[PDB]
């Protein structure tokens, strides 16, 4: 579009780091003894409750 | 007539003695006003609070293993065999007004003492406040840190407790008794016999109220005297050279701000002693060899030694009819840690080759290898400290205990290397950022050039500008550079009225003009002094 | 504009004429900036050796040994890559 | 450093000249608020599903809404929105201290609203209804308490913006920051109006 | 004035916005990427010790070889402290030129050594290897100002 | 070659702020018009033929 | 009439020039590259699960 | 901003139609009447796009034709002072780390860690917002 | 079915296909020009290479001026 930068260039930096760290703590389920989430990607309700 | 009384007392002092010259020297002594130079003052103030609270605690503490049934006020421990040390610690907690608060603020002051010693050590190591001069100061400071560690170790072990007695049984007994040639002999000399010997707590009480604190006081006196007469080093700056101290004199400003900082530090310690519970010995039953908990950790300053014990991989050697337990491994590890810490300045000077009398600090970025090594060491220390806490880490953060142990084991050789590489590159990139700021000016908002659609950040040079737009690059001078026009004279004059209402325009203009004049005067004074020194 | 340039004369004393250069580490003259590559290579090799040696222990487990093998292998691979590249003059 | 390479009296200025161009900060804030509307849409969907599956008596017998305490708080939130708009007018002008006064009273009234919501929460919990206690209790608490968290975030934004105005001179940048904070507050009060009409009147 | 035969246009500013067909390259240098990298490594840090801009000119330098070498050196960004080694295989000629600041730093002594290395490598049949060898020898000979 | 969308009106590693220039933006292919001015008339003539 | 270019472009770059950018990156171009590398790393991690 | 506003106006029209038709065809011809989840979601995404489009239309009427909106607009027309775009900053990573701490505290139900993460989030958001307003240190 | 057969198949068919495709594609002449032979005439345009090694005052072009060529010696050779 011919712009020099994004509208909020510190915000898009935050977006990447939120992605990276948010992604890591989801992967972190593996290191736990139980493992990651059993329920599929969809994570249907009754199977997901406590 | 307070003025008359003060004048008469001054005349009396200067007649009985003649301290005018010495007192004037002390008052005129200049101290740099860097915040990182208050880190040692934090430790000093925490030590003073420790002394003041320790006197109060000694007025009520009874060191002895003499068994007694409580028969006190705390109901959940009544009729239970306990030592007089535990009984009187419970008495301080419950049956003495403010005793719980005093012991809690004492323990919090111990924790802050250790933490501030660690932070001060980080400051000096990373800023190079130990090379050529002050190397002996660093050495005695390392001794001081070790003494503080063991002082806290004996302190929280002083009230014979389940947790602290278990910690003693682990470290003091097992490690001491595993040492090959003289281990059992040292154990028996220290404990007057087997582990539960009836003199351990009295001996630790002596060591902890008089002997070790006396040595700490003597070494703190030596430390402060050395800092006083080997004038405090300073970061590179406008008027700061290796043969001067730029800052504020002792009397008007430094003394008042140091006293205020002492007040605020003791306020933080008192607030924590009130609001945060530290070492609930009443919850921690009396020591019994058959009883134990799952936590079993020492204070955070000995947590790295405990983590070393946990992580080291159970390597035992059995010479001819003998045993060399795994305790010797951790003992030698601690010995190496302390030897390296004490001998670093001499190790650094032998390696690099610099024996020049250094009075100007160097920013940690400006010394990539040393900041990298310090980051590596801090990473190893944090790894060990969290390894000691792997039990609670595993419990709360759901990670298998074996997984935490082996994470520590692998990391203690992987994480230090990763942190070393990252810190080295980070320091070099901070240098590169400083150089880019020097050669291009500070960054600002973007502008679209008139004829064509070029985008230029519209920098702001920090030095003389060439005939054309680009400036003459400056040379790095070892001092921080302003990377935001925020921190320069740009958008910094809000209406000086108040938070809710304005002030008259005449008053606002007078105030802002006077402030601008004062800034000009300060900057001009620094510039002229710098020119006079370097010309 | 409200900032004054800094003049600094720190006492110097290796003379930095060999090792690292300002183009690589801008503040080479201002502090210790060069760690000999042999030191880091030997450190990596000894770290890998320690990881491998920790396999010998009182653990009935096996994923622990495999993690040690993997970490030692990647450490040795990094050290070998660095040594080979520097031998050839930082090629490939 | 003769005078400056960037001929600006503020290290930070409006991200585009708003007189002829849209305010980027305002546009981004409006879009993000439109997304928070969908967050509250998810919460509303939860509440409405629970309402539909209720067996006629939507607020169970133990629970009983307290309009006596729910009408004053919503009225106070509307008043807070009005005072926030007055502060916006001050910010559109150069009235730094007028903006500060208006936003301070807005923050005080928002804190009063939060405290009133907490009081109603305490009363409701005492009188049976609880998040685990009932589906009505849980959906009501999720909706209204997430709104309360948003109100707390707005309060934090208010105090933070006031600190910013204290520390730097008032400029179109800070005026726009106040404007977008007011946009957030208005969105919060609008979603509160929706939640009030749904929970209490519509039931 | 004429831009590249196709697809290259002068822009609002001085810069010429050029294009290349999708399948083909831009540098078109007739040397392996690795050997170009090695020569660049030489010129870059094997010459950092010399602290004098080392330059290589493979193009043909005809007529009076010395004078054409002088002016192609002039074309170097900083001829003041520069050392240009020019090789014309169309003429089987080597010419080394130096800036005024590059004097008495061992450059003059290194001149025959570098030219001899280049000539030896060329008669062996390796233009790029000869260029690298000459650059190395000259950089070793030249001392920083 | 024959690229468009204005991202090809700048050096392949784009300068910080994406641009030292901006071509005359007339259609959805500013860079194509920039690099092939002769096509500018052609791109309009054949546009509607489909 | 001729340009003095490098034989080859800079391969990698000086030690310590990227690490601090990544932390302080505010150029969308670098962030987009960080996205691509990090996102692709998760492709390999997530893809390894499928195997 | 006519086209920018009209895009959201079109989205609002479509989403309003979808919400209305879904609500009607779910109130009647569904097993249990109105679904009350899809209906609310459609209504409030209509609200999302309606808010955005209304603001864009207000701005379009408030602003004269920008060069960006104007066909046949020369580069020089828009050439001028673009506003402040934040340069390098390390506060975003700290905000992300603080929010990750709060998130793990929520996942592993650790109220202490949730409180610490929220405190860090407040601190880092304050740092980001004040980054370009912290006046020079006054000593 | 034939556990060993299935394992060998899943482990080998990817390898065989990779080898075949590498032989097809990696063994094709690249776009990089072939190395210049000394015997062949020099057809490429003149190539001036420079180190970019030292610091050059300021990056700004203006102010550099043209002090002069300031020659500082010479050399010659004929392979
Ligand atoms: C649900 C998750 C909540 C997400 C809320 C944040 C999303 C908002 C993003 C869109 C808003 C527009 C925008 O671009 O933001 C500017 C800005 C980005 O700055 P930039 O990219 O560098 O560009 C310069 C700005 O455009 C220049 O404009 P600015 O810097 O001046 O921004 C003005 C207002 C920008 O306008 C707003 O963002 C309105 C603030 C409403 C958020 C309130 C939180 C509600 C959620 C609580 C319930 C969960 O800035 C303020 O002064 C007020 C900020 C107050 C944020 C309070 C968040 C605390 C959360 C913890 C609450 C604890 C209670 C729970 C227990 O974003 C922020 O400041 C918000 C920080 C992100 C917080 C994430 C929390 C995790
Ligand atoms: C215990 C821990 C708590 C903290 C205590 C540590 C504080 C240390 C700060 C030092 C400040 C200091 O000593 O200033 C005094 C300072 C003495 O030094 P100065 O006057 O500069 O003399 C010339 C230099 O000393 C000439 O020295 P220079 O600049 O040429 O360098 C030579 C330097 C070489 O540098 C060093 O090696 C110094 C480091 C000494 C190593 C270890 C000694 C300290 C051990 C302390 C152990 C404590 C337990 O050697 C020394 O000066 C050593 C002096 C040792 C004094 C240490 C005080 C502690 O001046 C005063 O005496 C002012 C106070 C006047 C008092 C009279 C006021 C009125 C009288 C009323 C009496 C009763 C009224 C009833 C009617
Ligand atoms: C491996 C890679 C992945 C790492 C993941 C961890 C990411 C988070 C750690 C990095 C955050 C700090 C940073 O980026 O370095 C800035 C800083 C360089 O700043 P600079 O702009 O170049 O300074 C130039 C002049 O000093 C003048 O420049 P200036 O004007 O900008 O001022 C100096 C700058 C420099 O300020 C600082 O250095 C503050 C350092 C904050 C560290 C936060 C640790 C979080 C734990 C991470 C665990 C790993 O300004 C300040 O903000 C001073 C005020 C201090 C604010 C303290 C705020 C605490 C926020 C807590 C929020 C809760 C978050 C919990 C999660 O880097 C450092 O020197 C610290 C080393 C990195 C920390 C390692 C943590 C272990
Ligand atoms: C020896 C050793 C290090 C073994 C490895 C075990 C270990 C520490 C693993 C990491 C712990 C974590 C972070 C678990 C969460 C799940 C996980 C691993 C997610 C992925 C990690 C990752 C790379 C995330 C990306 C973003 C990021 C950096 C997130 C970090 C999130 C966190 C938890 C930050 C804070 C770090 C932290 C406090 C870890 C626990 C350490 C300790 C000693 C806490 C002490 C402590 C405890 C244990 C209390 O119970 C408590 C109760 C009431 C008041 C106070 C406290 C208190 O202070
Ligand atoms: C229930 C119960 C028992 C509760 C009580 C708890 C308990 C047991 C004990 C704590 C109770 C108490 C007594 C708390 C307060 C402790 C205390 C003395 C605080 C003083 C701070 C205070 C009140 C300040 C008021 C504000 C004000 C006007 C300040 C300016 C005037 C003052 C007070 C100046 C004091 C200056 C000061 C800190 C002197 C310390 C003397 C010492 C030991 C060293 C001096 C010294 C310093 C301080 C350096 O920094 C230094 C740095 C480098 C080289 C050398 C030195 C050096 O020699
Ligand atoms: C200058 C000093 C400033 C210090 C301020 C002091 C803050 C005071 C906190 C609030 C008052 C404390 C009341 C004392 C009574 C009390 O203890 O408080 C519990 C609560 O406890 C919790 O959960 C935590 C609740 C979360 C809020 C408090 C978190 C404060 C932390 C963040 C402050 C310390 C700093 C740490 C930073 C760490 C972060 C690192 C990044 C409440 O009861 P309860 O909840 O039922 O306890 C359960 C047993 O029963 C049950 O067996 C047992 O199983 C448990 O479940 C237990 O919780
Ligand atoms: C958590 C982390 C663990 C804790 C870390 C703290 C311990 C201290 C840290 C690091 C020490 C090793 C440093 C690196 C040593 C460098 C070796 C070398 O090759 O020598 C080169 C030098 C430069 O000379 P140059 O004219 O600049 O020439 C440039 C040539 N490229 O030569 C010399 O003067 C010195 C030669 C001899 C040095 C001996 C130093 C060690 C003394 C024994 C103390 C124990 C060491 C424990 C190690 C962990
Ligand atoms: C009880 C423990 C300690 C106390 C009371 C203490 C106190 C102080 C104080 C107040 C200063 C001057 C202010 C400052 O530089 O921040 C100082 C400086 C210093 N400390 Fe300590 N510190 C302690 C621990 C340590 C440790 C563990 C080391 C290692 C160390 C080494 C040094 C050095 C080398 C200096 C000189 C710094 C300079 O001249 O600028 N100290 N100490
Ligand atoms: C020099 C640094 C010192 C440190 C790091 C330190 C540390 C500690 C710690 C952590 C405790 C445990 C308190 C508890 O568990 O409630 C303790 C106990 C104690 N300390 Fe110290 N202390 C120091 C100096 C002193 C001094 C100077 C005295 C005497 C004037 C003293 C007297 C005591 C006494 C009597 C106890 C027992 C209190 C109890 O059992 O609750 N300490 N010390």
């Amino acid at each position: 579009i011919g712009a020099p930068d994004v509208a909020f260039p510190r915000l898009n930096a935050l977006s990447f780091w939120l992605f990276l760290f948010g992604a890591l703590i989801a992967i972190a389920g593996f290191i736990t003894p139980g493992g990651a989430a059993d329920f599929g990607w969809t994570a249907y309700s009754p199977l997901t409750d406590a | 007539d307070f003025a008359k009384l003060a004048a008469a007392q001054g005349d009396a002092i200067d007649s009985r003695y003649h301290p005018s010259a010495a007192v004037r020297r002390q008052l005129n002594k200049v101290f740099p006003t860097h915040w990182s130079f208050l880190l040692g003052e934090i430790a000093l103030y925490s030590f003073i609070i420790l002394l003041l609270t320790g006197v109060w605690l000694t007025l009520f503490f009874d060191p002895s293993m003499a068994h007694v049934t409580y028969d006190g006020v705390y109901q959940p421990l009544r009729g239970v065999q306990m030592s007089r040390a535990y009984e009187t610690a419970l008495d301080i907690s419950f049956e003495v007004r403010g005793g719980l608060f005093v012991r809690q603020v004492h323990h919090w002051a111990a924790l802050m003492f250790a933490a501030s010693i660690m932070v001060h050590l980080a400051r000096i190591f990373f800023t190079g406040a130990f090379r050529r001069p002050r190397e002996a100061n660093w050495v005695i400071g390392s001794l001081l840190l070790i003494l503080a560690m063991f002082e806290g170790f004996f302190g929280y072990s002083l009230p014979d407790d389940l947790l602290s007695g278990t910690g003693i049984r682990a470290a003091l007994s097992g490690i001491t008794m595993g040492i090959p040639v003289i281990g059992t002999w040292m154990h028996w000399a220290l404990f007057g016999g087997d582990f539960p010997g009836e003199i351990l707590i009295p001996r630790l009480y002596a060591l902890h109220i008089l002997l070790i604190p006396g040595i700490i006081l003597a070494l703190i006196g030596a430390h402060l005297a050395l800092v006083w007469f080997q004038k405090h080093t300073q970061f590179p700056g406008p008027g700061r050279t290796e043969t001067n101290v730029v800052g504020v004199r002792v009397m008007p400003v430094f003394a008042v701000k140091s006293g205020a900082f002492f007040a605020m530090i003791t306020g933080v310690l008192g607030l924590m002693g009130g609001l945060l519970t530290i070492n609930p010995i009443w919850n921690l039953g009396p020591y019994k060899p058959s009883q134990v908990s799952a936590g079993s950790q020492p204070d955070f300053y000995m947590m790295w030694t405990d983590g070393l014990i946990r992580l080291w991989p159970a390597w035992e050697f059995y010479p001819f009819g003998h045993t060399i337990p795994q305790g010797v491994w951790v003992a030698v590890g601690m010995g190496l840690v302390f030897a390296l810490l004490i001998a670093y300045p001499f190790i650094e000077k032998k390696v690099t080759g610099d024996d020049a009398h250094h009075n100007l600090l160097q920013r940690p970025r400006d010394v990539p290898v040393r900041t990298a090594i310090g980051s590596m060491a801090i990473a190893l220390y944090l790894l060990l400290t969290f390894a000691c806490m792997n039990d609670i880490i595993a419990l709360k953060f759901h990670i298998s205990l074996n997984a935490t142990t082996w994470i520590g084991r692998i990391g203690m050789v992987v994480l230090p290397a990763i942190v070393y590489f990252v810190a080295y590159r980070w320091a070099i990139s901070l240098q590169r950022s400083d150089r880019e700021v020097l050669e291009h000016g500070v960054e600002t908002g973007i502008i679209k050039r008139l004829p064509h659609g070029a985008y230029v950040e519209l920098h702001q040079p920090l030095g003389p500008v060439d005939e054309h737009g680009h400036p003459i690059p400056l040379e790095y001078a070892g001092a921080p550079l302003p990377k935001r026009m925020n921190k320069l004279g740009s958008g910094g004059a809000p209406g000086t009225g108040s938070f809710l209402f304005p002030d008259p325009a005449v008053e606002h203009e007078a105030l802002t003009e006077a402030a601008h004049a004062s800034e000009h005067k300060s900057l001009t004074a620094l510039k002229e002094h710098q020119d006079r020194i370097h010309g | 504009m409200s900032s004054t340039q800094d003049r600094s004369q720190l006492d110097p004393e290796v003379e930095r004429h060999t090792g690292v250069d300002v183009e690589d580490v801008p503040s080479a003259e201002w502090g210790w900036s060069h760690m000999p590559i042999g030191v880091m290579h030997i450190g990596g090799l000894l770290s890998a050796a320690f990881l491998l040696v920790m396999m010998r222990g009182n653990h009935v487990g096996h994923v622990e040994d495999w993690f040690l093998i993997g970490f030692a292998a990647v450490i040795v691979a990094l050290v070998g890559r660095n040594w080979w590249l520097r031998r050839r003059g930082w090629i490939r | 450093m003769t005078s400056a390479v960037g001929t600006s009296g503020t290290a930070i200025t409006s991200r585009v000249h708003s007189l002829n161009r849209p305010n980027m900060v305002s546009v981004g804030t409006i879009v993000w608020l439109s997304s928070e509307l969908m967050f509250f849409a998810g919460l509303f969907a939860m509440y409405f599903t629970a309402r539909a599956q209720a067996g006629g008596a939507w607020p169970p017998e133990p629970t009983e809404l307290n309009l006596a305490l729910a009408v004053p708080v919503t009225l106070v939130l509307i008043a807070s929105s009005f005072t926030c708009q007055m502060g916006v007018f001050a910010a559109e002008r150069g009235d730094v201290f007028g903006l500060r006064r208006w936003y301070v009273i807005t923050f005080l009234m928002g804190l009063f609203f939060v405290l009133g919501q907490g009081y109603e929460y305490i009363h409701l919990v005492e009188h049976g209804t609880t998040i685990p206690g009932s589906a009505y209790g849980s959906v009501f608490y999720l909706a209204t308490g997430f709104h309360g968290l948003h109100v707390i975030g707005g309060l934090v934004a208010f105090v933070l913006l006031l600190a910013r105005t204290k520390m730097s001179k008032f400029t179109p940048a800070q005026a726009t920051a106040a404007i977008v904070v007011s946009y957030y507050w208005h969105f919060v009060d609008i979603v509160w109006i929706a939640l009030f009409a749904t929970i209490y009147f519509v039931r | 004035e004429l831009d590249l035969p196709y697809g290259s246009a002068l822009t609002s500013s001085g810069r010429i916005s050029a294009v290349t067909e999708p399948g083909e390259l831009s540098v078109h240098y007739p040397f392996p990427t690795m050997d170009l990298v090695v020569l660049d490594d030489a010129l870059k840090y094997g010459s950092r010790a010399a602290k004098a801009r080392f330059a290589v000119y493979i193009g043909p330098l005809g007529a009076d070889t010395a004078a054409t070498a002088r002016e192609i050196l002039a074309n170097v960004p900083t001829p003041e402290n520069a050392v240009l080694l020019a090789v014309s295989p169309d003429q089987r000629a080597i010419e080394v030129v130096y800036g005024a600041d590059v004097k008495g730093r061992g450059i003059e002594s290194a001149a025959p050594l570098g030219v001899s290395a280049a000539a030896a490598s060329f008669k062996e049949g390796n233009l790029i290897d000869g260029l690298i060898s000459a650059v190395r020898v000259m950089s070793a000979g030249v001392s920083p100002a | 070659g024959y690229g468009n969308s204005l991202e090809w009106a700048t050096s392949c590693p784009p300068p910080r702020h994406n641009f030292t220039e901006l071509p005359r933006i007339r259609s959805e292919r500013p860079a194509f018009e920039l690099h092939y001015p002769h096509m500018v008339e052609r791109m309009r003539a054949e546009a509607h033929v489909g | 009439e001729l340009e003095a270019r490098r034989p080859f472009p800079e391969r990698m770059g000086p030690k310590g020039n990227l690490i601090y950018k990544l932390i302080t990156t505010t150029d969308h171009k670098l962030i987009g590259i960080m996205y691509c590398v990090v996102c692709f790393a998760f492709f390999l991690v997530g893809g390894l699960m499928a195997l | 901003m006519h086209i920018e506003a009209r895009l959201f106006e079109i989205l609002t029209a479509f989403f309003a139609l979808a919400a209305v038709v879904y609500a009607v065809l779910t109130a009647m011809f569904a097993t249990g009447g109105v679904e009350w989840a899809g209906t609310t979601a459609l209504v409030l995404t209509t609200g999302l796009t309606l808010i955005t489009g209304t603001f864009f239309r207000f701005v379009a009427r408030r602003l004269d034709t920008r060069p960006e909106d104007y066909e046949d607009a020369e580069i020089s027309d828009g050439a001028g002072e673009l506003g402040f775009f934040a340069p390098h900053s390390w506060w975003p990573i700290l905000i992300s780390l603080s929010f990750s701490t709060a998130a793990v505290g929520a996942a592993l139900w650790l109220p202490w860690l949730i409180a610490a993460g929220v405190a860090f989030v407040i601190t880092s958001v304050c740092g980001l917002v004040f980054e370009y307003y912290w006046g020079p240190e006054k000593h | 079915m034939s556990t060993a057969l299935t394992h060998g198949l899943i482990g080998g068919v990817p390898l065989v296909l990779f080898a075949v495709l590498a032989l097809i594609f990696l063994t094709r002449k690249g776009p990089h020009p072939d190395t210049y032979k000394m015997s062949d005439p020099w057809t490429h345009a003149p190539i001036l290479w420079a180190a970019e090694e030292p610091r050059e005052h300021g990056h700004g072009g203006h102010g550099h001026d043209s002090h002069g060529v300031v020659i500082g010696g010479g050399a010659s050779g004929k392979w």
